[PDB]
């Protein structure tokens, strides 16, 4: 906007939105493992 | 890291600023890497 | 690359808690290391990796196999503060080249270097030149030594390079911000072919 | 703007020394050599703060932030560790230890250390009850991982200082054994060794446990240095080994200066009496065991008919096993503790070992003789 | 010693395999062939606790240190030490005995006519 600390949170968002789906992979799998045993 | 949370932005001058966003942009190439490790657990179980 | 089968050194140091690679230099070799064993296997899948650490007393943590899967599981969860004995680390790595599942491929081993290295100059000389006898050829990435000053790793590869299944060359990466991850562009994925 | 160049302004003025410190700090924080980094925090905090002094709130509330997710918790860690001992606040000590232990790119290594800088707090308010609970924990984890030597020490000193305090010498003791044989001084005050190293000794005499005199005696720490209380206080480890009344009496000026030998006078004399009838049962083969309430009485230095009471007592508390035949007079131990820990009572063990060698070896012949026509 | 070589992951796939040959035979830890005990296997005690359920070193030698059993049993141990020496990590021993199943008993027991610690037969076999 026009103010560094607007700058920061929205880098920090859209990288929030980025682990969010691989979190999400990761779980998927670790799921699958405890299931198979 | 301290990434969600505005009270440290406020709190940290612009110097930890630009440094810190660049070691926040390399831990998704780590995190691609953990998804890869998972996937060859299981292949072992599986037989 | 073709019927090569490569072994990964990772090292652990405490020179690897600068940031001048993006996180940490450790999490950043990591990152290095494990492009470049997918880009190895995706290129020629007659490729196997392997890992062996230089941290703890030293052995085998996983073997060689066509699965980049099996390595990459272990090289997080090596302690980021090990030991930084290199010679070790390349002797135990010679012993799971011999044992694998299909044996017809060469002997590799490609070496990180997160730091200056601790053991002397006179020792690496050493083992290299018996080494190359059995013919396992140890391949070293050069960004580690660079920090404090020139590096050392050139005299121990010239010793090596003589009698080699695949040739033995030093890939340099500027030791700041350029990332560990830019080895990739230089050759390690594929050597030389050399004699 | 900048975080560090501030800070380390404000830091400057108050401590000159430091002034040097900052401008490599600057230069190094820039260019991330975070490893150098830690270095640079590690020479400030040892005895400079600004604790007793001013502006430490703007550097470190600050500093423990910027190096909150780069620069390893060796850095974050060092600046708790060092303030509180110094302090009596236990607002900002909180504040500090809070950022300190949270999880950094590196690794995770500040926990042990985050918990020490919280005892040392306690200590300080004056909280005997709050302290002795995190010293419990902490002492457990150092027990637990072999050859962090350093930290095991340093962590048995602060411990050993809040014991003092609140009078427990058979608690003492105990936590004490450990400091003795691990020992080390690269942070630990000499003064402080002196003072706890007294007291170790003094709970060692009243003793009913204890039968690792001759470990006291051969843990460097006391005998490598003394001080004139140092002096007596390993002589009366001696006495009580050799378990004489002549020489033990002799020493005597010791029992009035501290209240606990004066007190329990009588633990002592029994003490003595029984670790010289252990060290006769011992010295003496397999063949004899037994020992005479004469002969016990000449070597406690103590009259015939008391020895009979004390041996008495220390059958009673399970010390010692054995009968005691009045009629014969003799007590003859069935069994006997583990003896004190002195190079002697290694070789003493060996006399039986070498005998006993022989012995088979020439009734194993005896045995093959016998009817060695047939072992099929 | 602190070189050598070892697949972890083998570990892993062996144990779902030996249950089906037989139901007693499962992950129990891991085996070492002498002659000492060593710093460098306390390295591989560790690591093998992940991988087995908690496992056992036992140490099995071709030659026995003493007479009977060529086998030890280790439990690794953390202990308190004193004599100018701080707290060390090391494995201490616990006592052997032998034991079999029905199936075992049966061949060892036709093919046995050997001399052994004693048969007993006779009063001179008790002396042997």
């Amino acid at each position: 906007m026009a103010d560094p600390r607007d700058k920061a949170l929205q880098d920090y968002r859209k990288k929030l939105l980025e682990h969010k789906e691989i979190d999400g992979r990761l779980k998927e799998l670790r799921e699958q493992l405890k299931e198979l045993t | 890291e301290q990434d969600g949370i505005g009270e440290e932005v406020l709190k940290m001058s612009t110097e930890e600023i630009v440094q810190r966003t660049r070691l926040l942009d390399s831990e998704i190439k780590i995190m691609k890497s953990e998804v890869l490790r998972v996937t060859h657990e299981l292949q072992a179980m599986k037989d | 690359m073709v019927l090569e089968s490569t072994m990964v050194c990772v090292d652990n140091s405490e020179y690897m808690r600068n940031g001048d690679f993006l996180p940490t230099r450790l999490q950043a070799q990591q990152d290095a290391v494990n492009i470049v064993c997918h880009s190895k296997t995706r290129s020629n899948p007659e490729n196997n990796v392997g890992l062996i650490t230089l941290a703890n007393d030293c052995e085998v943590l996983t073997t060689l196999t066509p699965d980049t899967g099996r390595i990459l599981s272990k090289l997080h969860t090596v302690q980021p503060k090990g030991k930084i004995t290199f010679c070790t680390g390349i002797r135990v790595a010679h012993l799971a080249l011999k044992h694998r599942q299909g044996k017809n491929h060469k002997m590799r081993i490609i070496a990180f270097v997160g730091s200056p290295v601790e053991d002397n100059e006179k020792d690496l000389v050493k083992l290299a030149k018996r080494l190359k006898k059995e013919k396992v050829n140890v391949d070293i990435i050069n960004f580690g030594e660079e920090e404090v000053n020139t590096e050392k790793l050139t005299a121990f590869v010239n010793t090596l390079n003589g009698k080699d299944g695949t040739g033995s060359h030093l890939v340099t990466v500027p030791p700041g911000p350029s990332l560990a991850d830019a080895l990739i562009s230089s050759p390690i994925l594929a050597g030389e072919g050399g004699a | 703007m900048k975080d560090v160049p501030a800070f380390l302004q404000q830091s400057q003025s108050s401590g000159p020394g430091q002034a040097a410190v900052w401008h490599r700090l600057e230069e190094l924080y820039t260019k991330k050599l975070w490893h150098q980094l830690t270095l640079q925090v590690l020479d400030f905090v040892q005895d400079p703060c600004f604790a007793q002094g001013d502006g430490l709130i703007k550097l470190y509330e600050n500093f423990i932030s910027e190096f909150e997710h780069r620069v390893n918790p060796l850095s974050l860690v060092e600046i708790i560790l060092h303030v509180v001992r110094q302090m009596t606040d236990p607002n900002v000590a909180l504040t500090f230890l809070e950022k300190t232990r949270e999880k950094v790119k590196s690794s995770d290594e500040a926990v042990i250390l985050c918990k020490t800088a919280i005892g040392a707090l306690k200590l300080n308010i004056g909280d005997l009850q709050a302290t002795k609970e995190t010293i419990e924990d902490v002492e457990e984890m150092l027990n637990n991982l072999p050859g962090v030597t350093s930290v095991h020490s340093r962590f048995y000193d602060l411990s050993s200082k809040y014991y003092q305090t609140i009078g427990n010498h058979a608690s003492y003791y105990k936590d004490a054994l450990r400091f003795l044989g691990c020992v080390d001084i690269k942070d630990l005050p000499v003064s402080e060794q002196q003072e706890r190293a007294f007291t170790l000794g003094l709970a060692g005499l009243l003793g009913e446990g204890v039968f690792n005199f001759g470990e006291l005696l051969m843990h460097p720490v006391l005998e490598s240095l003394r001080n004139t209380d140092r002096q007596w206080l390993i002589d009366t480890l001696y006495a009580f080994n050799s378990g004489d009344v002549d020489r033990f009496q002799t020493l005597k000026s010791a029992w009035g200066q501290q209240p606990d030998l004066a007190a329990n006078e009588a633990q002592l004399l029994r003490k003595i009496q029984l670790l010289c009838l252990m060290e006769m049962t011992f010295t003496r083969p397999a063949n004899h065991r037994q020992l005479t309430f004469e002969e016990i009485a000449k070597s406690a230095k103590i009259t015939v008919n008391k020895v009979e009471l004390l041996v008495m007592k220390a059958l009673s508390v399970g010390l010692v096993r054995g009968s005691i035949d009045e009629v014969d007079k003799r007590v003859h131990m069935t069994w006997v503790q583990p003896r004190v820990l002195d190079l002697q009572q290694i070789k003493g063990m060996k006399d039986r070992l070498e005998l006993w060698c022989t012995d088979v070896k020439s009734m194993e012949l005896l045995v093959e003789h016998q009817a060695q026509d047939i072992l099929t | 010693d602190s070189v050598w070589f070892l697949d972890h992951d083998y570990l892993e796939n062996m144990y779902g395999m030996f249950k089906k040959v037989n139901a007693r035979e499962r992950i129990v830890g891991w085996y070492h062939t002498g002659p000492k005990l060593h710093k460098n296997d306390i390295a591989i005690n560790e690591l093998m606790k992940r991988y087995c359920p908690n496992s056992v070193l036992v140490i099995i030698d071709v030659k026995p240190k003493d007479l009977g059993l060529p086998t030890e049993a280790y439990i690794s141990v953390e202990e308190v030490h004193d004599d100018g020496t701080p707290t060390s990590k090391t494995f201490e021993h616990v006592t052997s005995e032998i034991g079999a199943e029905e199936a075992e008993e049966v061949g060892v027991e036709h093919l046995l006519r050997d001399i052994k610690d004693t048969t007993v037969g006779t009063l001179s076999q008790r002396i042997t």
